RNA sequence: UGCGAAAGCAGUUGAAGACAAGUGCUUGUCGUUCGUUAAAAUGGCCU
C-alpha cells in the first residue's frame, strides 16, 4: 500500500473522487486509527500491574 | 382502606412521643364499632432489623383484609409482613428486591 | 553518589528546602536507583506529599519538557505508591492533581496529528530517495 | 459530504432547504451560509455582484425558516429577523431579548 | 439559485444626531469623541454587550468608522474603535485593510485579531507567516484554524511563497496544538515536490521526538486515571 | 480486562499462570498499538494525496 | 450546582430542633424546620 502511494502519488493527486474510489481503504484505516486511545489506556493499566508484580 | 370500604388502617407517628415504639398502627371500622385495634410497630418489626438500615423499618405500603383478620405491611427493603390482627403474629414474604 | 543524593534528598525533605526539586532533577539518578529509593527510603507521608507536590508542579509548568527523569519519577511513583497518594485528601493536593491532569490532557489530542505528520514526512523521505536513486 | 474542518464547536445549528432543492441555508453559531446543493459547497457567483453567500449575525442562530423561495426568518438569541433573499435586504427585525 | 440577489424590483437613540455630534466634535479629540459617542449610546461597557441590540444598524457603523478614520488618521485612536472591534456586526469592507492600518498599535491589533469578525484569510496568513514572531502567532493561528475551512487555508498557503513557508518550518523546528495543525496544513500545501532534504530531515527528527514525548504524556495521563501455620508474636501482659 | 485487573490484581503476585497471560496479552496489545499507529500514518499520507 | 462542544471551566452541602445508643458527656439518626445555586431481612421476571 505504501509503495503504491509513494510511486503513484502524482497520478493519485491528478485523479479526482479519490475518497469514493479509495472508500474501502479510508474506512479500513479509520477503524484501526480510531481504536488507538483505548489501546493506550489498556497498555497503561497492564504496565501498572506487570511492573507491580515484577517489583514484588 | 379495605376493598369493601368498611375498614380503615392507618399508621401514625404519635407513638414516638407517647410510647417506646416509634409508630402505631390503628385499624378502625367506619360504619360500626365492631373492629378497633391499635398496636405499636415495634411488636411487628423483627428483632433482626434494629442493626440494619432504615429501609428495613420503613413502611411503604399497607393493605387490610375485608374481614379484618389480616394486615399486610410492605417495607422499603422489599419484604411483606402479614400480621394476624387477633394474635399479632407475623409471616414474612420475600420476593421484591427493591421497595 | 546515589546514597549521598538520597541522603541529601531526605535532609531537604526534613528541612522543607527548595533543593529537593534540584536533587530530583539531578542527573545522578538512574532508573534502578529511582526504583530502590521509592521502594525503601520513603516512609513519611508528609515527605511523600512534598515530593509529589514539587514533581507535579514542575511537570505542570512545562508538560512538553524533553527531559525524562521527572516523568520517570512520576510514573514510578504512581505505579508503585498510589494508595497512600489516594489516602492523602489534601485540598491543595487534589487541586495540584487537577492541574497536572489539565497539563497532561492536551497530548492525547496531539498524538493522531503528530502521527499523520510523521506519515507524510515518511512518504516525503521515500519519494526523495526514489528521486535521488533514479 | 461537507467536511467540518474546524476547531469551532457549537450546538446552535439550523438548516433550511429550498423547495426546488437548489440551495441549503446552514446556520452554524453566528454565521449563516448559502450552499449550492449540486456542488454541496459554498455558493459562488460568476458575476460576484450583490450576492453574498455568508451572513454574519449578532448572536447564535436558533432557527432558520425559509417560508417561500423569497423570505428567510432567522431567530437569534436577541433578535428575530426577516431577510428577503432576492432583495438581499432585511425587511424587519423584532427584539426577542427580554423573553 | 440564479435569481438570488438579482431582483429588479426595489432604549431608542437618534443615530443621525449621534453622527452629527461626532462630526461637530473636533478632529484628534479622542476623549471628546469617545465621551460624546458613549453618552449617546448609554452603555457602560467598553466591549460589546448583549444589551445594545439597537446600535447594530450598519449605516451607523459605516458613518462612525469613516469619521473615526478621518479624525484620527494621524492621531491616536479612541476607545470607540475598541468598542466597534468588539461589535459583531462590523462592516465587511473595512476588514480588507483593517490590519494594515492598526499594525502600529499592538493593543488594538491584538483586539482586532481576537474579537473582530471577518478578518480575511489573506492578511491573516500573511501576518502569521511574517517574520515578526511577536508572540501573537498563537492567537492568529487559533483565529484562522477556528474560523476558516482546512481546504481554504491550504489553498491560501498554496498562493503564499515557498521561502516564508521554509522560514516558518525552521521556526517551528527550533521552537502547540494549533502549531501542529498548521504544520500539517503547510505539509499538505507544499505537497509532493518541493521540500529540501536537510530541512526535511530536521523536521523528521523533531516530529519523532514530539511523538515520543506525546506518547509518554498519554501514559502519565492514563496512570493518573488508573494464614501461616507458625507465627511467632510478642505478647504484653 | 481492565475490570479483571482492578478486581483481581492481588492474585497476580501469587498465581504464576495469570502473570504469563498478562504478559502475553501485553505483547498482543503492543502489536495492535503499532498497527493502529501505522494505520494513522497511512491515513495522513492518504490525506496528503487526496488534498 | 452554574455555564459549555462530548472536552472541560468555575462553584458548593451550612445550621437549628428532637430522638436513639454508648457513657452530665460522646456519637448517630430524621415520613423535622430554616438557609445556600450545589449497599447488605437468602431477597431475580408466568403459562
Amino acid at each position: 500500500v505504501k509503495w503504491c502511494l509513494i510511486i503513484h502519488g502524482g497520478y493519485l493527486v491528478s485523479i479526482p473522487n479519490l475518497m469514493s474510489t479509495l472508500s474501502s481503504l479510508h474506512s479500513t484505516l479509520k477503524r484501526r486509527s480510531d481504536l488507538l486511545p483505548r489501546l493506550l489506556a489498556l497498555d497503561a493499566r497492564l504496565d501498572c500491574t506487570i511492573n507491580k508484580f515484577k517489583t514484588l | 382502606i379495605s376493598s369493601n370500604g368498611k375498614l380503615l388502617a392507618h399508621m401514625c407517628k404519635d407513638v414516638s412521643t407517647k410510647d417506646h415504639e416509634h409508630k402505631s398502627i390503628s385499624v378502625v371500622s367506619l360504619f360500626d364499632d365492631s373492629v378497633n385495634l391499635s398496636f405499636p410497630l415495634g411488636s411487628i418489626l423483627s428483632s433482626q432489623t434494629q442493626s440494619l438500615s432504615y429501609n428495613t423499618r420503613y413502611v411503604s405500603s399497607m393493605a387490610i383484609d375485608n374481614m379484618g383478620q389480616q394486615l399486610a405491611v410492605g417495607f422499603a427493603s422489599g419484604v411483606i409482613s402479614i400480621v394476624s390482627l387477633a394474635d399479632l403474629q407475623i409471616r414474612l414474604l420475600k420476593w421484591h428486591i427493591d421497595s | 553518589d546515589q546514597v549521598e543524593i538520597a541522603n541529601i534528598l531526605s535532609s531537604h525533605l526534613e528541612a522543607n528546602s527548595t533543593e529537593i526539586l534540584d536533587d530530583l532533577m539531578s542527573g545522578s539518578w538512574t532508573e534502578p536507583e529511582i526504583k530502590k529509593f521509592i521502594l525503601t527510603k520513603i516512609n513519611t507521608v508528609d515527605h511523600l506529599s512534598k515530593i509529589f507536590l514539587t514533581i507535579s508542579k514542575s511537570i505542570t509548568q512545562n508538560p512538553w519538557n524533553e527531559e525524562n527523569l521527572l516523568p520517570l519519577w512520576l510514573k514510578w511513583l504512581l505505579t508503585l505508591k498510589s494508595g497512600e497518594l489516594n489516602s492523602i485528601k489534601d485540598k491543595h493536593t487534589k487541586k495540584n492533581c487537577k492541574h497536572l491532569k489539565s497539563a497532561l490532557r492536551s497530548s492525547e489530542e496531539i498524538l493522531p496529528v503528530l502521527l499523520g505528520i510523521q506519515g507524510r514526512l515518511e512518504m516525503l523521505r521515500r519519494q526523495a530517495k526514489l528521486r535521488e536513486d533514479l | 459530504i461537507s467536511l467540518p474542518n474546524f476547531n469551532h464547536f457549537s450546538n446552535s445549528v439550523s438548516l433550511a432547504w429550498s423547495q426546488d432543492g437548489s440551495l441549503i441555508f446552514h446556520g452554524f453559531d453566528d454565521k449563516l451560509q448559502i450552499l449550492d446543493f449540486d456542488t454541496f459547497k459554498k455558493f459562488e457567483s460568476l458575476e460576484n455582484t450583490k450576492t453574498v453567500s455568508e451572513f454574519t449575525l449578532d448572536s447564535e442562530i436558533q432557527t432558520v425558516k425559509l417560508i417561500n423561495d423569497t423570505n428567510l426568518i432567522v431567530a437569534t438569541r436577541t433578535t428575530l429577523n426577516a431577510i428577503n433573499l432576492l432583495r438581499g435586504q432585511v425587511i424587519n427585525s423584532f427584539d426577542l431579548y427580554p423573553f | 439559485k440564479d435569481s438570488l440577489g438579482k431582483s429588479f424590483q426595489v432604549p431608542v437613540l437618534h443615530c443621525n444626531e449621534v453622527i452629527e455630534k461626532l462630526s461637530a466634535l473636533q478632529d484628534n479629540d479622542i476623549t471628546s469623541f469617545d465621551d460624546i459617542f458613549f453618552k449617546e449610546l448609554k452603555i457602560k461597557e467598553e466591549h460589546y454587550t448583549e444589551k445594545d441590540r439597537y446600535i447594530s444598524d450598519p449605516g451607523f457603523l459605516n458613518k462612525v468608522l469613516d469619521l473615526i478614520f478621518g479624525k484620527f488618521s494621524g492621531n491616536d485612536y479612541p476607545k470607540t474603535l475598541t468598542f466597534l472591534l468588539t461589535h459583531p456586526l462590523f462592516p465587511l469592507s473595512r476588514t480588507r485593510n483593517l490590519l494594515s492600518l492598526l499594525r502600529d498599535q499592538p493593543r488594538l491589533f491584538k483586539q482586532a485579531i481576537v474579537t473582530c469578525p471577518n478578518l480575511p484569510l489573506n492578511e491573516l496568513l500573511e501576518e502569521l507567516f511574517s517574520i515578526r514572531n511577536r508572540e501573537l502567532l498563537l492567537d492568529i493561528s487559533f483565529r484562522i484554524l477556528q474560523d476558516f475551512t482546512r481546504d481554504s487555508i491550504k489553498q491560501e498557503m498554496k498562493k503564499l511563497s515557498k521561502l516564508d513557508v521554509q522560514n516558518f518550518i525552521e521556526f517551528i523546528t527550533s521552537g502547540s496544538t494549533q502549531l501542529f495543525q498548521l504544520l500539517s496544513l503547510v505539509l499538505d500545501s507544499i505537497g509532493l515536490f518541493s521540500l529540501e532534504g536537510a530541512l526535511l530531515e530536521n523536521l523528521t527528527l523533531y516530529i519523532d521526538k514530539q511523538v515520543e514525548i506525546a506518547e509518554r504524556n498519554t501514559e502519565l495521563w492514563n496512570l493518573i486515571d488508573t494464614l501461616p501455620t507458625y507465627t511467632m508474636e510478642y505478647l504484653d501482659i | 480486562v481492565a475490570v479483571v485487573l482492578e478486581l483481581y490484581g492481588n492474585t497476580l503476585e501469587s498465581s504464576p499462570v495469570l502473570q504469563e497471560l498478562m504478559i502475553d496479552l501485553k505483547t498482543k496489545v503492543r502489536h495492535e498499538i503499532h498497527k493502529s499507529k501505522e494505520a494513522q500514518r497511512i491515513e495522513g499520507m492518504l490525506q496528503l494525496l487526496t488534498s
